[PDB]
C-alpha cells in the first residue's frame, strides 16, 4: 500500500470495529470528524518493539491536513476496509465513478456557495464611497475561484475518460450478445437477457445525463456577476458528453425477441402472409421522461434490392406507443402483437430463398436530448402456405450458421458451405430445442457419413446448400434436410419419450447395424430412422439360425398413418410373430418388457431379410 | 564568527550527535555562519489541525478562504527552510556613521528617561515559578516532560545553576536557539526560543523591564505594555485630542530581521545602570545570546530524511525571548523619535553622514523629547503616532538609513497617515466608539472576522484530544463575548459554543498572542458579570458606573460597518445556519456529552 498506515495491528480492533463504510459520506461529516477525534484519542513489550511508538507520531502529524477534509481520512478508511472478468470490470468501473460523481456534485455544490459569498461580498465593496488594498483580498479569492473551476474542467474530463472506456466495452458485450441470440434464434440452447446489458448501460447513460445537468448548472452559476474561460471549457465537455451519449443510445435500441408466429413457437423468422406475428424492441436506458409516451414506427424492407423481389407492406398498425407508467412497470420495451403481412399486388431464387428486413424507428428524447433511434431484425422468409415452413427453415439455418452479414438479403444467390463443425452441432441443437435428447458423437458420426462418405480425408468438410436442400439422399426419396426434419416432426408427435429416454439409437448405418447385431443373442433389435421411406422408424432384429449364419430381420418402416392408431411400444410389446414375440432383448441386453413397460397402457405388418455370414464376415 | 564564544556550544551539540555528523558542502546559508549538521526526525505538518467545534459550528465560513488559508501552514522542514530563505536569511547594510550617533544619543537619552523613576534590579526565581504557564522544550540531554513540572524540580536549578557560573566565568554551554519556522499561504514567521533555563538566565538578567513595567505607558510615555485590548482604543483617541497631523500607524517588514548590531550595542546601554553582578550576569546573557547565537534549524535532505543544521548569527533578534517585546518596543520608540527629529527638520540629511552638532539632538531631546513621547503608542514592533505636522510622512532619509523599511510601500514613497482614529490599525486591531442605550461611549477593539474565525479553527496539536478541543473553544468563545460582542455574528457563535461545551469545565489558553490579551474569559465566572467589570466597573474612562442587564442590551456596532469588516448577516447560507442553529448546537452536543445551559 503507498499510503502510509502501518501497524493496524496495534489498533486493528479499533479500525475493524469502527464505522468507516458509514463515515465515507453521508448527511453530516460530524460522524467522521467524530471518528477523527476517537481515533487520535486511541493513537494516544520491550523498547525495541516500540521503535514504531515514533512511526505512529509520524503519522499522527500526517492525518492532521485530513482534520480539514475529514470525509477523506474516512474514505480512506472504507475503501481500505475467470472465462468472463469483464462483467466485474464493468460494474467496478460504474461504482468507481459513481463515487466520482458524488465527489463532482459536492465540489460544484460548494463552488457555487463561494461565488456567491463572493457576489455577496462584491457587492459591498462596490457600494463603498471610495471608487484600495483590500480589492486585492477580493481578486485573491477571485483566482481561488479561478484555480477551483479549473480543477473542475479537470474533474470533468477525468469522469470523461473513464465513461469513455465504459462506452467502449459496453458496446462490444452488446454485439457479442446480439450473435449469442443469432445463434439462440436456430435453437442453439443458450440461457440470456437483456436486464444485465440493461443495468449497464442504463448505468452508463444516467451518469452522462447526470454530468450534462452539471455543466449546465455550472456554466449559469460560472458567469456570477461568457469573460471566464469556464463558459468555452462546459461547452466543450457538453459537446463531449453529448457524443458519447449520441454514441450510446445509437446501439441502445435492439430487438429484444425477434418476429416470430405464434402457431409456431419453435422456428422464428418464418413468416406466413395473413398470419400475425409477435416481434419486441427494446430500449436498454431505461430513461423515460414521466409526462410524455414514447412510440416506436414499423416498416419492411427499407433497402429493398433494386431484382424479381416480392414487395410486401403491412396490413393493420405499424405502431407500439409506451406509456411512462408502463415504461416504469416493465421497462422501455415495445412487444409487437397482432402484425400481419400482406403482399403487394402487382429470379432464381425460390420463394423461401428470399430475405426480408424488418426495421423500427423511434424518436427518444430525455431531459431535452432528442435522437432518433433506428435498428432492424434479423432476415425474414415470408410464405404462402405451411407446407414450405419446413424447407423456409432451412434457408433460416444456413443464413443464421454461415452469415458474416447480417444485411445481406442476396445471401442465397452465392450461398456458402456450411462446415461440419458448425452444422453438427446446430443438427443437434434442433432435437435438443424441440425434443428431450439432441445428437450424441455416433448419430452425428452417422449423418456425417450419410452426407460426405466414409472415404473423406478432409477434416471439417464443406457441405453444399444444394446437397442439404435439393439434391436428394440416395438410400430414399428425400433430400436430407427434409428427411431429417421429417424425423424431428416424428420423433416430436409419436416418439417423443422414447427419444428421450434413449430407447432409440435412431441414425445408425446399416451396415453399423449389422456390425452391432453380430455379437448378440437372438432376439436383440435395433430402433432406427429409416432412410428409404419418409418420416419412419423402422426395427431391426438379429437371429442365429446355423453356425455361420446370422440373419438380421427387419420391418417395413412405421409412419405417422401407423403410430397415429398404435403406438410402437404396443408394437414391441406383442409384435406376436408366426406365435412367439421375435423381439427378445432391447440392444444391449435389455428384456423387451423392461426396456418399455412403463410406457405399456392396460387393454398387421411387413418384414425384410438381410442374412450376414459369420465367416465371410471374419475375413 | 567569533569562535571563543560560540564554540563550546558548537561542540557540544556535536557530541550530542555524532553518529550522523557531518559537514555539509550544499547548505543554502548565504548571510548566516554553517558550524555542521546531523540528522533529526521530522516534525511538523503541512496544514494545522483544525478544530471540530469550531468547523462545525462555522459551516457556512468553510467556503470563504478567509478562515481556511490561515490554517494551511507547513511547518514541515521544507516550509521551515523556504522562510528561513525568503525571511531569515538577509544582509542589512550598516547605517551611516551620523546615523549611528543620533540612534546612540537617542537611546542614551531613553534610557535615562526610562530609568529616572526606576532603576534596574535582579529577578528571582520565585518571579520565574509564577510566571510559568501549563514550554519546557530542552535542547540537550537532560529534559523534561513540562515546564510546570521541570520549574518545581530540582536538579533543573542545579543545571541552570551551572550556565550561570559558566556565565560568570565568561563561557557559555546550554544557551542555544531553536528555530521553527512557519510558512503561510505571506505573513510567514520565524520562531526562536531557547530551552527554560536559557530563558530563565534572560530573566533573572533583564525581565525587569517586563516585571517592573519599564515599558508601561506610565513611566515610557510612549509605551503601552500591561493595557489590554479594552483600552487601546481609548489611548488612541487621547491621541488623536493632540494638535498635529495624521495618525500614522506604519509597519516594519520584517521587523525583528532589521534590528542591526547597533540597536543591540545601544540597547546594552542600560547595563550602565545596573549593579556590578547584574551588571556581569547581564552583559553575559547578551553577549552570549543576543550579540552572538546559535540557532538549530531544520532542513529537508536526501532519502526522505531530514537533517537539522546548526547555524550562527550576530546581529537579529529572536522571537520567544523573555524581554524582545521590551527591548523591540524601546528600539522602536528611538526609531520614531528621530523620525519626528528628521520631520521637524531638527535633523537634516548631511546629519546621516557625520553629526556635526549633536546638541540639536539633544536640546530637542530635552525640551521636546518627551511630549512627542506621549503623542505615540508602540507595542513592540507595531506602532501608531501622531507628530506635530505632516512633514512626518516624508522623514525617510534616517529611516530608511537604519534599515527600518516599511511594510507594502516604496522605499522612497510617503507614508499614508489615517485621519480618523477609528481607522488606524494597532494591535492587528482597529478601535470603534459605540455608544450604549445609556447614551455612554465605549471604545472597543474589532477585527476582520475571516481571521478571528481562522485563528479560532487552528489547534496546536498538544490539544488533539476532544476535551480540550472543547476547552479551548470555550475559550475563544468567551474572548469574543469580552472582546467581539459588537459583532453579529461572533456573537451567536460565542452564545452557540458556550451553550454546546458543558458549563462546569474550564477553558484552555491560547486564544491570541498578544501581550494584550489578558485572559479574562478563562474564569467560569458569568460572563456578564466579567463584561461589567472590564467594561464598566474597572474602567478607568467609564465614569456612570451603572451596570448593564443582560447581552441583549449590549450594543451590536453599525450594520454598515459590520459587513464591512467581513460580516455574513443577510447571507443566506448565514440565515440558514442561524435558523438551524439549534439543530447544530444539539448535535454538537452529542459525541461529547453535556451543555449544560442554553444560552440560546
Ligand atoms: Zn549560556
Ligand atoms: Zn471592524
Amino acid at each position: 500500500s503507498l499510503l502510509p498506515v502501518d501497524i493496524r495491528q496495534y489498533l486493528a480492533v479499533w479500525i475493524e470495529d469502527q464505522n468507516w463504510q458509514e463515515a465515507a459520506l453521508g448527511s453530516d461529516d460530524s460522524k467522521a470528524t467524530m471518528l477523527f477525534f476517537h481515533f487520535l484519542d486511541q493513537l494516544n513489550q520491550d523498547p525495541e518493539s516500540l521503535l514504531l511508538q515514533h512511526n505512529l507520531r509520524k503519522f499522527c502529524r500526517d492525518i492532521q491536513p485530513f482534520s480539514q477534509d475529514p470525509t477523506q481520512l474516512a474514505e480512506m478508511i472504507f475503501n481500505l476496509l475467470p472465462v468472463e472478468s469483464q462483467q466485474h470490470e464493468i460494474e467496478s468501473r460504474i461504482l468507481d465513478l459513481r463515487a466520482m460523481m458524488e465527489k463532482l456534485v459536492k465540489s460544484i455544490s460548494q463552488l457555487k456557495d463561494q461565488q456567491d459569498v463572493f457576489c455577496f461580498r462584491y457587492k459591498i465593496q462596490a457600494k463603498g464611497k471610495t471608487p484600495t488594498k483590500e480589492q486585492k483580498i477580493l481578486q485573491e479569492t477571485l483566482n481561488e475561484l479561478d484555480k477551483r473551476r479549473k480543477e473542475v474542467l479537470d474533474a470533468s474530463k477525468a469522469l470523461l475518460g473513464r465513461l469513455t472506456t465504459l462506452i467502449e466495452l459496453l458496446l462490444p458485450k452488446l454485439e457479442e450478445w446480439k450473435a449469442q441470440q443469432q445463434k439462440a434464434c436456430i435453437r442453439a440452447p443458450i440461457d440470456h437477457g437483456l436486464e444485465q446489458l440493461e443495468t449497464w448501460f442504463t448505468a452508463g447513460a444516467k451518469l452522462l445525463f447526470h454530468l450534462r445537468q452539471l455543466l449546465k448548472e455550472l456554466k449559469g452559476l460560472s458567469c456570477l456577476v461568457q469573460d471566464d474561460p469556464l463558459t468555452k471549457g462546459v461547452d466543450l465537455r457538453n459537446a463531449q458528453v453529448t457524443e458519447l451519449l449520441q454514441r450510446l443510445l445509437h446501439r441502445a435500441f435492439v430487438v429484444e425477441t425477434q418476429p416470430c408466429m405464434p402457431q409456431t413457437p419453435h422456428r422464428p423468422l418464418i413468416l406466413k402472409t395473413g398470419s400475425k406475428f409477435t416481434v419486441r424492441t427494446r430500449l436498454l436506458v431505461r430513461l423515460q421522461e414521466g409526462n410524455e409516451s414514447l412510440t416506436v414506427e414499423v416498416s419492411i424492407d427499407r433497402n429493398p434490392p433494386q431484382q424479381g423481389f416480392r414487395k410486401f407492406n403491412i396490413l393493420t398498425s405499424n405502431q407500439k406507443t409506451l406509456t411512462p407508467e408502463k415504461g416504469q412497470s416493465q421497462g422501455l420495451i415495445w412487444d409487437f402483437g397482432y402484425l400481419t403481412l400482406v403482399e403487394q399486388r402487382s429470379g432464381p431464387l425460390g420463394v423461401t430463398e428470399e430475405l426480408h428486413i424488418i426495421s423500427f424507428t423511434v424518436k427518444y428524447t430525455y431531459q431535452g436530448l432528442k435522437q432518433e433511434l433506428k435498428t432492424d431484425t434479423l432476415p425474414v422468409v415470408i410464405i404462402s402456405n405451411m407446407n414450405q415452413l419446413s424447407i423456409a427453415w432451412a434457408s433460416v439455418l444456413w443464413f443464421n450458421l454461415l452469415s458474416p452479414n447480417l444485411q445481406n438479403q442476396q445471401f442465397f444467390s452465392n450461398p456458402p458451405k456450411a462446415p461440419w463443425s458448425l452444422l453438427g452441432p446446430a443438427l443437434s441443437w434442433q432435437f435438443s430445442s424441440y425434443v428431450g435428447r439432441g445428437l450424441n458423437s455416433d448419430q452425428l458420426s452417422m449423418l456425417r457419413n450419410k452426407l460426405f462418405g466414409q472415404n473423406c480425408r478432409t477434416e471439417d468438410p464443406l457441405l453444399s446448400w444444394a446437397d442439404f436442400t435439393k439434391r436428394e439422399s440416395p438410400p430414399g426419396k428425400l433430400p436430407f434436410w427434409t428427411w431429417l426434419d421429417k424425423i424431428l416432426e416424428l420423433v416430436h408427435d409419436h416418439l417423443k419419450d422414447l427419444w428421450n429416454d434413449g430407447r432409440i439409437m435412431g441414425f445408425v448405418s446399416r451396415s453399423q447395424e449389422r456390425r452391432l447385431l453380430k455379437k448378440t443373442m437372438s432376439g436383440t433389435f435395433l430402433l432406427r430412422f429409416s432412410e428409404s421411406s419418409e418420416g419412419g422408424i423402422t426395427c431391426s432384429w438379429v437371429e442365429h439360425q446355423d453356425d455361420d449364419k446370422v440373419l438380421i430381420y427387419s420391418v417395413q418402416p412405421y409412419t405417422k398413418e401407423v403410430l397415429q392408431s398404435l403406438p410402437l411400444t404396443e408394437i414391441i410389446r406383442h409384435y406376436q410373430l408366426l406365435p412367439e414375440n421375435p423381439l427378445r432383448f432391447l440392444y444391449p441386453r435389455i428384456p423387451r418388457d423392461e426396456a418399455f413397460g412403463c410406457y405399456y397402457q392396460e387393454k398387421y405388418l411387413k418384414h425384410r431379410l438381410i442374412v450376414v455370414s459369420n465367416r465371410q464376415v471374419d475375413e | 564568527p567569533n569562535m571563543k564564544i560560540i564554540g563550546r556550544r558548537i561542540e557540544r551539540i556535536r557530541n550530542e550527535h555524532a553518529e550522523t555528523w557531518f559537514l555539509d558542502e550544499n547548505h543554502p546559508y548565504r548571510t548566516w555562519a554553517y558550524h555542521g549538521s546531523y540528522e533529526a526526525p521530522t516534525q511538523g505538518s503541512a496544514s494545522s489541525l483544525v478544530n471540530g467545534v469550531v468547523r462545525l459550528l462555522s459551516k457556512p465560513w468553510d467556503v470563504v478562504t478567509g478562515v481556511t488559508g490561515i490554517a494551511m501552514t507547513d511547518t514541515t522542514p521544507y516550509g521551515q527552510q523556504r522562510v528561513f530563505k525568503e525571511k531569515v536569511d538577509t544582509r542589512v547594510p550598516d547605517p551611516q556613521e551620523g546615523t549611528r550617533q543620533v540612534m546612540n544619543i537617542v537611546s542614551s537619552w531613553l534610557w535615562k528617561e526610562l530609568g529616572k523613576r526606576k532603576r534596574p534590579r535582579v529577578c528571582t526565581k520565585e518571579e520565574f515559578i509564577n510566571k510559568v504557564r501549563s514550554g519546557a522544550i530542552f535542547e540537550e540531554e537532560k529534559e523534561w516532560k513540562t515546564a510546570v513540572e521541570a520549574v518545581n524540580d530540582p536538579r533543573f536549578w542545579a543545571l541552570v545553576d551551572r550556565e550561570r557560573e559558566h556565565h560568570l566565568r565568561g563561557e557559555c554551554h546550554s544557551c542555544v536557539y531553536n528555530m521553527m519556522g512557519k510558512r503561510e499561504k505571506k505573513g510567514s514567521r520565524a520562531i526562536w526560543y531557547m530551552w527554560l533555563g536559557a530563558r530563565f538566565l534572560e530573566f533573572e538578567a533583564l525581565g525587569f523591564l517586563n516585571e517592573d513595567h519599564w515599558m508601561g505607558r506610565e513611566n515610557s510615555g510612549g509605551g503601552v505594555e500591561g493595557l489590554g485590548l479594552q483600552r487601546l482604543g481609548y489611548i488612541l483617541e487621547e491621541m488623536n485630542r493632540a494638535p498635529g497631523g495624521k495618525m500614522y500607524a506604519d509597519d516594519t517588514a520584517g521587523w525583528d530581521t532589521r534590528i542591526s548590531k547597533f540597536d543591540l550595542e545601544n540597547e546594552a546601554l542600560i547595563t550602565n545602570q545596573m549593579e556590578e553582578g547584574h551588571r556581569t550576569l547581564a552583559l553575559a546573557v547578551i553577549k552570549y545570546t543576543y550579540q552572538n547565537k546559535v540557532v538549530k534549524v531544520l532542513r529537508p535532505a536526501e532519502g526522505g530524511k531530514t537533517v537539522m543544521d546548526i547555524i550562527s548569527r550576530q546581529d537579529q533578534r529572536g522571537s520567544g525571548q523573555v524581554v524582545t517585546y521590551a527591548l523591540n518596543t524601546f528600539t522602536n520608540l528611538v526609531v520614531q523619535l528621530i523620525r519626528n527629529m528628521e520631520a521637524e527638520e531638527v535633523l537634516e540629511m548631511q546629519d546621516l553622514w557625520l553629526l556635526r552638532k549633536p546638541e540639536k539632538v539633544t536640546r530637542w531631546l530635552q525640551s521636546n523629547g518627551w511630549d512627542r513621547l506621549k503623542r505615540m503608542a508602540v507595542s513592540g514592533d507595531d506602532c501608531v503616532v501622531k507628530p506635530i505636522d505632516d512633514r512626518f510622512a516624508h522623514a525617510l532619509r534616517f529611516l530608511n538609513d537604519m534599515g527600518k523599511v516599511r511594510k507594502d510601500t516604496q522605499e522612497w514613497k510617503p507614508s499614508t497617515g489615517w485621519s480618523n482614529w477609528e481607522e488606524v490599525p494597532f494591535c492587528s486591531h482597529h478601535f470603534n466608539k459605540l455608544y450604549l442605550k445609556d447614551g455612554r461611549s465605549i471604545v472597543v477593539p474589532c477585527r476582520h472576522q475571516d481571521e478571528l474565525i481562522g485563528r479560532a479553527r487552528v489547534s496546536p496539536g498538544a490539544g488533539w484530544s476532544i476535551r480540550e478541543t472543547a476547552c479551548l473553544a470555550k475559550s475563544y468563545a468567551q474572548m469574543w463575548q469580552l472582546l467581539y460582542f459588537h459583532r453579529r455574528d461572533l456573537r451567536l457563535m460565542a452564545n452557540a459554543i458556550c451553550s454546546a461545551v458543558p458549563v462546569d469545565w474550564v477553558p484552555t489558553g491560547r486564544t491570541t498572542w498578544s501581550i494584550h490579551g489578558k485572559g479574562e474569559w478563562m474564569t467560569t465566572e458569568d460572563m456578564l458579570m466579567v463584561w461589567n467589570r472590564v467594561w464598566i466597573e474597572e474602567n478607568d474612562h467609564m465614569e456612570d458606573k451603572t451596570p448593564v442587564t443582560k447581552w441583549t442590551d449590549i450594543p451590536y456596532l453599525g450594520k454598515r460597518e459590520d459587513l464591512w469588516c467581513g460580516s455574513l448577516i443577510g447571507h443566506r447560507p448565514r440565515t440558514t445556519w442561524a435558523e438551524n442553529i439549534k439543530d447544530t448546537v444539539n448535535m454538537v452536543r452529542r459525541i461529547i456529552g453535556e451543555k449544560y445551559m442554553d444560552y440560546l
